[PDB]
RNA sequence: UAUACAAUUAUCAUAUUAAAUUGUUAAGUGCUGAUUUAACCAAUAAAAAUAUAAAUAAUUUUUAUUUGUUUUUAAACACCAUUAGGUA
RNA sequence: CCAUGAUAAGGAUUAUAAAUUGAAAGUGUUAAUAUCAUAAUCAAAAUUUAUUAUUUAUAUUAAAUAUGUAUGUGUAGAUAAAAUAAGAAAUUAAAAAGGUAUUGUUGCCCACCAAUUUUUAUAAUAAAAAUAACGUGCAGUAAUUAAUAUAUUUAUAAAAAUAUAUUUUUUUUUUUU
């Protein structure tokens, strides 16, 4: 018979974690300093008045993939397709508005491009200007603006 | 063609020709089981059967 | 080492359990009940 | 690593102070622990360590 | 295959003593068997 | 837990952060050396390929059309699904629709049986073949089948970064050649080299080195 | 050794390793390294003069001064100038898919443009709507317009027959290889040259090159050239007579996957002289289900 | 016997072959693969790459399995999903090592333009080969000559593995001398 | 074994910053970390992980699922798009804590070993992604050359040595340093490792 | 490094190196060497050799680049792609009991749940045609008999 | 083995591996046992993780943070609500409940021969038909069903605010409301 | 000698709601003869290819009955013979 | 005779570098078992025994006495040595893969043969069970043409061969050429 060299060091892929949960050692903690006989720790003395999360059952027992457990490792864009197929399509017919808000690192302190030009199709949209044409127009006036900006750099 | 007793006699002794015991001995290499050395002796007290010596 | 390593701790304001406890470690069923006295083994007792 | 620790089996001391030992096949020393450096037989100032 | 089943755990006892409640003692207790011998002296 | 792809542990990205490129980069771009860079400038949010198939288990292929001509009648249709010898292509290989496995079986054998089809091989492989898609080498697919693929790519692009690296290292011993050809050559090297580097050796004009020549 | 194969020189450490390296080989000619280089400037100095003389060994600065090009800003700063230029920008700022110069691009490019060299109401959505068939059109994927009849016909990929062609079949098996040659009623030219029919079945190499490549070309050569006169004789005595030193027209087909094949082919591409192959084929039997086969060891 | 029998085809005083040859033959229905040679299309090397294609699909080996010794369903089936998980696992294997090669790739691009950062673009394409040089047509077009000749491709075929007759040919594709149960 | 003590004396307070790195780096979201409840998490769970009262595992896990703010992924949802957040506030606390907490004696070395195995670690594939079992101490775990944040991940010692036919017998008649001395009783034959049978001329 | 349990046999043919699978490259100059070496000729090509060294000079750089990526590639795969000998072989038929099992039961469902895991009877090669009238020619489900 | 020592809690035969799961919408508790729906473990499991858990679009057990099913409605009524709001993300036009899925030990079966590529028993029933034959048949003149008002139904329920009648109030996205104990 | 299985998953005979069954095709020299096999070998030797849509889940399977020996052209082919053939 | 132990010979992968090409796995003599034992060179001596490089055709026996044999085309089979102050140069090491044995293949184990005996039985019955040494074998134990299940068949015995169905058989890459 044949079997893989480490199946008898295999570690338990459905209760290895559930040694390292924090609210086992929260509770063990909390009895073994409530005996009376165990000097607080500074991590149980901190996070007695700050106790983890509830809900962050781990996916080995939530045998459930779509599952986001953990709110800080969670990772689901809050755009909608079409915003993410209209942004795409404004970077690809310009690399200056979409290059231009971030460029080597996002600051995410200042005012986006793309941004105003989103907002600026989303109201040309309601006034009643398709698609093509909004984008059309939208890029237009962006490139207004920069032509105004290398006629003050020429000046 | 051949017979597998003869073969595996003609393979041992090849291998033998074109080619451990301290590393790991076995309980009756160390009580001299194994060992053909190592024989038996009988009571020293002589039959009657047996055809006298010389 | 390894004993205090592991070691844990009960809450002893009720001085026994209020709801029997069933479990298995290693196959062996291992019942835990509220009686009037300590009834148990001899080693189990001294553990408890 | 050779190329950290030098190809050497003993401290860098001359061989006069050094004995090739006797039943081990190794060098000892006859003033144990006690090394000279090269400039005690050299006289001082010594160009390459001649007389 | 040959061995008998075995439980996982230990069954409750407070289900395993109210499960009991139409035990044969129970009904002799409530008097459901008649009695047609002479019983104890 | 493992990913459904192929069994990797962890999950695929090159830049998580819109940040970590600065923070590696921090000394240049305080010294100012990242002020017209191109490296950080567009690699800063690269992310690996989607390497997957769309339709693994084979219901996209025929198109509807070919479905609608996948008759007895007509076996250009029939060879482009089946190989040169006639037989059909394993699922592994060519998944196919169940419906157009069916519809193919079922038309061989209607076509084999009337006489409008050969029992072994396809007489129109040939003129399938721009029916068939065409993987070409000059252009190259993120998901190939193929490993070879992709790794020729790789050896062009290093073998093109190699080329830059060699150009620009022999013109500048170029340069530097005739500069000091130009300076002189008692003016030109220094003392030291005079003195010393001046003599035929391994790195100065050796002899072969090797035997058998 | 000991009863044992000697190492090779491999294992066996370098022979001379008790040699500094600067004595293999040694570097002797040291005193004319100064001559060969005093004779090398002196040469270059000459080739130098040469050059000059060809041309001008002359370079200069041009001082210019930035007031200079006033002109020039003022021509940029109008707004045609910053409107072409802004044109151009935004021509320019559609996504580039081109990272640094690539000759394949530029190869295509020129290509391209060589091949140059040598060669009312926009219908509406409602339109569209209504028109089914144009939905299905512009995803159809099919021929459209006037279609090739090579492309239909069932018989343009198949062989062209002719009554004069010899079909040659090369048979290859597990341990044996044989050609035959045919005429197109199928009588049979020629009788059959296998492995064990010329020898070379049940010899040297036994079991293992018996159905080579090897035996199959020695095979098929030795038929092929006792053929030729046979063939030759054949069609004089059929009435039809050779012509003065015609190629006769082979139909080569092959069947077996064995080593038999590639000799086979290739005995065939070396007496090319006079067979002139037109034709190719294979053919292979390939089991569907059939009767039981004789049980394998397994 | 069948046409792919061990015994079929034999030569002997008392057997004559079935079938018509010649013309409309016996194979005339059944030649899986017909190819009009041409000249300069050298018919062994024809044969050459229609033997790597039969051997590259894994028909050939199912030929001769089939049809040399007799192998029971149940074996023929337990090799042939034997086979489809191998290729399945080894599909899944070759996965992350074109991942990798593709990051790998990442950073070479990413070397190449660390190169034009530091060299200037027009210098980065001028050492790629940019006809900066072409003052007239002839220079660019000896270039393009040379990519013209580079462009083409010829035949990626490669020598098929030879067949290994083993004693008693316990498997009858096997073609290396590597043991398998 | 001099240069072992020294690396040993060297490399006894990586585990911390393998874990304040993971903290860095892994955690996609850890919110803002110039807040001084965050900052109080890290800083408790850092000096819990330098005393070892707490292993790296949990430790990580406390920090994951400490409670930061009600609605979390709801005020996220305003801030990140896809909920990567800029990793300098993050160094900036790992840096922070251990310069206030006496970990090292030497200030810089925290900071140099939080950048190093950073930037590091940055170009490898998938620098951010770890296997939940090998990304922290485990019962399998990995090499010390092939861990995630390791300071010897990156080497190219030589591993390949031509061996020649006489190599197993003469194992000690090179330049060997012996742990113990071989005699007369074991080597049959052997003068020593300090004698030269071929020697040169020297002036 | 073992993928799903089981140790990779070999990772050089992965790359291509010293296999079948190899790379071409500088195919026209080895075609001109080769058709010049063929041809009789006047004297050896060795301006055609050093054409083909000077293509292939880089060859050697490129091969060890590969190879210190094929390194890197598989100090990746220990990492994170494997298990190191932790979990069951997926490669063999008797490592997925569960799909064939699942095969059966479909079939023993189809068959009005009487026979499990059995095939129909064996047929004549030409059963359909030699056999006579009154005999089962197609043959039926195991169940029908 | 723990299947040696544990038999109550894990099952070592084969065809038993799809478990005791009792989540499961079918006539038994044992999926092994079942006979509605046959488990592909080679092809299921790409986004419900283990081939034998239920599909996504037959679960009866939810997660804190997962999705609920869909409201299949067949914005308008959303003109009361936010302008900007677009189509709520629990409001589905194409959500069937009872989706068959393919599963090849089911629908493409291949035991019966020798498993060769182009044999095996398989049914079309299972998805619906790609060819171009389907519109072409099925093409009419006059117009469709919802412009020739054949149904009379409507929707099963009365009235539902979301997608019947005009949408008023507040959204509420967690079951808060909508599970409630009265206590008046 | 009397004195507490399981019921959340147990591999040797406890099958019971399931769509089956039937298609009429293929292959036909004799010629100067070394095929197969580790080896021996026997006698015309080539061959049989068509599917899906459609049969309710139930309250009396308590109920018919059913699980790879199934009889003829070839190819396969177990007792026995030994110069070497018979036999599903 | 036997009368405990202990050194040898036997090159196959840690390499150039300021360096050695000889191993621990054991070789007659050596330190506990006894119970007729005078076996020992000081000369001039007796091949039948595996483990040893001898001088080849101009000049040939003087000091301890010192080799009379075999000329036969550098000649069958078989076989020995060297890559170190000598001169020799492109195809090579570098995968997986097993105990039913624990006395661990010199192993468990198998029937038959042989020997004692018990239980059901009284019918010239049949069946089953225990047992350290025999005889025939080598069937099984990755185990020498794989093993498992059912049916047939043969018979000194394990079993073997077939028909059909399985792998508690150790495994080798083809996503429309
Ligand atoms: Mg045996």
């Amino acid at each position: 018979y044949k079997m893989p060299k480490n199946m008898g060091v295999a570690p338990r892929f459905d209760t290895w974690n559930e040694k390292y949960e924090p609210w086992e050692h929260m509770k063990r903690m909390g009895r073994l300093v409530g005996t009376g006989f165990y000097i607080p720790p500074e991590w149980y003395n901190h996070f007695r008045m700050f106790p983890p999360i509830n809900h962050n059952f781990q996916q080995e027992k939530t045998l459930n993939p779509h599952n986001a457990s953990e709110p800080t490792q969670d990772d689901t864009s809050t755009l909608s397709p079409e915003r993410v197929a209209l942004r795409d399509e404004l970077a690809r017919k310009s690399r200056l508005v979409a290059s231009e808000g971030m460029r080597y690192y996002n600051i995410f302190w200042v005012r986006k491009p793309l941004d105003t030009m989103e907002k600026e199709y989303y109201e040309l949209k309601r006034r009643g200007v398709d698609h093509g044409e909004a984008i059309r127009k939208v890029l237009q006036g962006f490139y207004s603006g920069l032509a105004v900006k290398k006629r003050v750099a020429a000046i | 063609l051949t017979n597998r007793w003869h073969r595996e006699e003609a393979a041992k002794k090849m291998l033998d020709q074109l080619r451990r015991r301290f590393e790991y001995q076995k309980m009756g290499d160390v009580l001299e089981i194994n060992n053909a050395k190592v024989q038996p002796k009988g009571f020293p007290t002589l039959t009657r059967g047996i055809k006298p010596g010389c | 080492r390894e004993a205090f390593s592991n070691i844990i701790a009960v809450d002893l304001e009720q001085e026994g359990p209020m709801y029997p406890v069933r479990v298995n470690a290693d196959g062996v069923r291992v019942l835990l009940y509220p009686a009037r006295r300590i009834v148990a083994n001899f080693r189990v007792a001294d553990i408890l | 690593p050779m190329s950290i620790r030098g190809p050497l089996v003993r401290p860098d001391v001359p061989e006069d102070q050094y004995v090739d030992s006797w039943y081990i096949c190794t060098s000892m020393t006859h003033h144990m622990g006690d090394y000279r450096p090269w400039s005690a037989s050299a006289p001082p100032n010594a160009f390459r360590f001649r007389p | 295959r040959s061995g008998k089943a075995r439980a996982f755990v230990f069954r409750d006892p407070s289900l395993r003593m109210m499960r009991a409640g139409s035990g044969y003692q129970q009904l002799r207790r409530m008097g459901m068997p008649m009695q047609v011998g002479m019983g104890w002296r | 837990r493992e990913g459904w792809l192929f069994g990797q542990q962890v999950q695929l990205h090159y830049h998580r952060f819109p940040d970590e490129q600065l923070i590696t980069n921090l000394s240049r771009w305080r010294t100012g050396e990242t002020v017209g860079d191109i490296a950080m400038q567009q690699f800063r949010n690269a992310q690996p390929f989607d390497i997957e198939d769309k339709d693994p288990q084979g219901v996209q292929r025929p198109s509807p059309e070919v479905y609608m001509k996948l008759n007895y009648k007509n076996p250009a249709t029939i060879s482009r699904f089946l190989t040169r010898t006639g037989h059909m292509y394993p699922a592994d290989i060519l998944p196919l629709n169940p419906e157009a496995v069916v519809k193919l079986r079922v038309a061989k054998a209607q076509a084999i049986r009337i006489g409008l089809y050969p029992r072994f091989g396809n007489p129109f492989w040939f003129r399938s073949q721009k029916f068939r898609p065409k993987a070409y080498q000059e252009n190259y697919d993120p998901t190939t089948y193929s490993t070879k693929r992709t790794v020729e790519h790789f050896a062009y692009n290093w073998v093109q970064t190699d080329r830059i690296r060699r150009y620009f290292r022999e013109l500048e011993a170029v340069h530097t050649s005739g500069s000091a050809s130009a300076r002189g050559s008692g003016g030109g090297t220094t003392a030291e080299h005079k003195q010393q580097d001046q003599f035929y050796s391994p790195e100065n004009q050796p002899i072969s080195l090797h035997r058998n020549n | 050794r000991r009863g044992k194969p000697r190492p090779r020189a491999g294992m066996f450490p370098d022979k001379y390793r008790r040699v500094p390296m600067l004595l293999k080989p040694q570097q002797g000619g040291q005193q004319y390294f100064n001559h060969f280089l005093i004779r090398s400037t002196n040469d270059r100095l000459t080739q130098q003069d040469v050059d000059n003389a060809s041309g001008q060994a002359h370079s200069f600065i041009s001082p210019q001064l930035p007031q200079m090009d006033w002109r020039n800003m003022s021509a940029r700063s109008s707004e045609e100038s910053i409107r072409e230029e802004m044109r151009q920008l935004a021509e320019n700022d559609v996504m580039q898919h081109q990272r640094v110069f690539n000759e394949r691009m530029w190869y295509e490019k020129e290509e391209e443009h060589r091949m140059k060299a040598r060669s009312p109401r926009v219908l509406g959505g409602d339109y569209f709507k209504t028109r089914f068939g144009y939905s299905l059109v512009k995803n159809s994927e099919m021929t459209q317009g006037p279609v090739d009849y090579s492309q239909l016909d069932m018989w343009g990929e198949m062989p062209r027959y002719t009554s004069d062609m010899v079909f040659l079949y090369l048979v290859s098996r597990r341990r044996n290889t044989y050609a035959v040659a045919y005429t197109y009623e199928g009588k049979r030219i020629l009788n059959t040259y296998t492995a064990g029919n010329r020898g070379l079945k049940g010899g040297d190499r036994g079991f293992r090159s018996e159905g080579s490549t090897d035996n199959g070309h020695q095979v098929t050569s030795m038929y092929l050239n006792d053929l030729l006169p046979k063939l030759r004789e054949m069609r004089a005595s059929e009435g039809r007579p050779m012509g003065r030193g015609e190629k006769v027209e082979l139909v080569v087909r092959v069947m077996g996957f064995y080593n038999g094949r590639q000799g086979a082919v290739r005995a065939v591409q070396d007496r090319a002289n006079e067979f002139h192959v037109r034709y190719f084929e294979d053919i292979t039997p390939f089991p569907l289900n059939g009767p039981k086969m004789p049980r394998g060891v397994f | 016997y069948m046409m792919y029998h061990r015994k079929a085809m034999g030569t002997m005083k008392y057997s004559k072959w079935k079938g018509a040859h010649g013309g409309i033959s016996h194979f005339y229905g059944r030649t899986p693969m017909v190819e009009e040679v041409r000249p300069n299309e050298p018919i062994t090397l024809v044969d050459r790459r229609i033997m790597h294609y039969v051997h590259h699909s894994r028909l050939r080996h199912f030929q001769l399995f089939r049809s040399y010794q007799e192998k029971s369903n149940s074996t023929e089936c337990k090799l042939r999903e034997g086979e489809m998980l191998r290729r399945r696992w080894h599909r899944r294997l070759q996965k992350s090592f074109i991942a990798f090669m593709q990051f790998k790739t990442m950073k070479v691009l990413e070397d190449q333009a660390r190169l034009v950062n530091t060299y200037g673009q027009a210098a980065v394409n001028a050492a790629l080969g940019d006809p900066w040089n072409a003052t007239d047509n002839v220079a660019r077009e000896r270039k393009s000559a040379a990519v013209r000749r580079q462009v083409r491709a010829l035949p990626m075929v490669n020598v098929v593995p030879k067949h290994v007759a083993t004693m008693k040919q316990i498997h009858n594709d096997r073609f290396n001398y590597r043991w398998r149960v | 074994r001099r240069f072992k003590k020294v690396y040993d004396v060297l490399s006894e307070n990586d585990d911390m910053f393998i874990w304040l790195c993971h903290t860095a780096m892994s955690v996609l979201n850890p919110g803002d970390m110039r807040s001084r409840l965050i900052y109080n998490h890290l800083r408790i769970l850092a000096e819990s992980v330098a005393s070892g009262e707490m292993t790296q595992r949990t430790a990580f896990r406390f920090f994951e699922s400490a409670v930061r703010s009600p609605a979390y992924r709801e005020i996220a949802k305003r801030q990140l798009e896809g909920g990567a957040a800029t990793r300098l506030a993050g160094i900036s606390a790992a840096a922070d804590v251990m310069r206030r907490m006496g970990l090292t004696r030497r200030p810089m070395s925290s900071y140099f070993e939080l950048y190093q195995r950073i930037v590091e670690r940055s170009e490898a594939m998938t620098p951010w992604g770890f296997p939940p079992l090998f990304q922290f101490e485990e019962r399998l775990s990995l090499e010390p050359r092939l861990k995630f944040f390791s300071r010897a991940s990156q080497q190219s010692l030589e591993r390949r040595r031509r061996g020649h036919v006489m190599t197993p017998h003469t194992t000690l008649h090179g330049r060997r340093i012996f742990w113990i001395p071989p005699t007369w009783n074991r080597a049959g034959r052997f003068l020593g490792p300090h004698v030269t049978l071929y020697p040169g001329m020297t002036p | 490094p073992s993928h799903s349990g089981s140790p990779v046999f070999t990772q050089a043919k992965l790359i291509g190196l010293s296999g079948e699978e190899q790379l071409t490259m500088c195919q026209s100059e080895t075609m001109a060497l080769r058709l010049c070496m063929a041809k009789a000729g006047k004297e050896t090509c060795e301006r055609e050799s050093r054409a083909l060294d000077s293509c292939l000079g880089r060859v050697g750089h490129l091969r060890r680049a590969m190879s210190e990526a094929c390194w890197e590639f598989n100090d990746w795969f220990i990492q994170n792609v494997s298990d190191n000998h932790t979990k069951p072989f997926q490669h063999r038929p008797h490592d997925w009991r569960h799909f064939y099992a699942q095969e059966k039961l479909v079939r023993e469902r189809q068959q009005n749940g009487h026979a499990y895991g059995r095939r129909p009877k064996q047929f004549s090669f030409g059963a359909r045609y030699v056999k006579t009238d009154g005999y089962g020619k197609r043959p039926r489900l195991p169940y029908n008999k | 083995p723990i299947e040696f020592r544990f038999y109550q809690r894990y099952a070592n035969h084969p065809n038993r591996q799809s478990g005791i799961q009792f989540l499961t919408h079918y006539n038994t508790h044992q999926r092994f046992r079942v006979n509605k729906d046959y488990i592909d473990y080679m092809h299921w499991g790409k986004e419900q993780g283990q081939a034998r858990l239920p599909h996504r679009h037959q679960r009866v057990a939810f997660d804190f943070n997962d999705q609920l099913h869909p409201t299949r409605i067949g914005y308008a009524w959303f003109a009361s609500q936010d302008p900007t709001f677009g189509h709520h993300p629990d409001l589905s036009s194409s959500f069937d409940p009872n989706y068959r899925v393919f599963s090849h030990p089911e629908h493409w079966n291949k035991m019966f021969t020798k498993r060769r590529p182009g044999e095996g028993d398989i049914d079309l029933s299972v998805l619906p038909s790609r060819s171009l034959l389907g519109p072409l048949m099925a093409h009419s003149d006059t117009k469709g069903i919802p412009y020739f008002k054949v149904d009379n139904r409507g929707h099963s329920n009365g009235r539902v605010p979301g997608v019947n009648a005009p949408f008023f109030g507040e959204f509420d996205q967690k079951m808060m409301q909508a599970m409630s104990r009265p206590l008046n």
